[PDB]
């Protein structure tokens, strides 16, 4: 129905974008982590949210029903 | 410049 990868945009407090490859079955943790390693922050310093909710380490895009290109929020915990 | 990050 859906493809096995998905491209996800997530836009930082400061407005700024990283793209992020992820195969639709993926913890989202692991997108937390690189990003978190990428701004050079504690991964726990840092709130990602889907539509305004908070996304758990234990989500995957499939789970959330993420979409090709959907926005990821970050903001600061 | 665009960033695409590839996740395992």
């Amino acid at each position: 129905k859906e493809g096995e990868y998905i491209k996800l945009k997530v836009i930082g407090q400061d407005s700024s974008e990283i793209h992020f490859k992820v195969k639709m079955t993926t913890h989202l943790k692991k997108l937390k982590e690189s990003y978190a390693q990428r701004q050079g922050v504690p991964m726990n310093s840092l709130r990602f949210l889907f539509e305004g909710q908070r996304i758990a380490d234990n989500h995957t895009p499939k789970e959330l029903g993420m979409e090709e290109e959907d926005v990821i929020e970050v903001y600061q915990e | 410049e665009e960033r695409i990050i590839s996740l395992d």
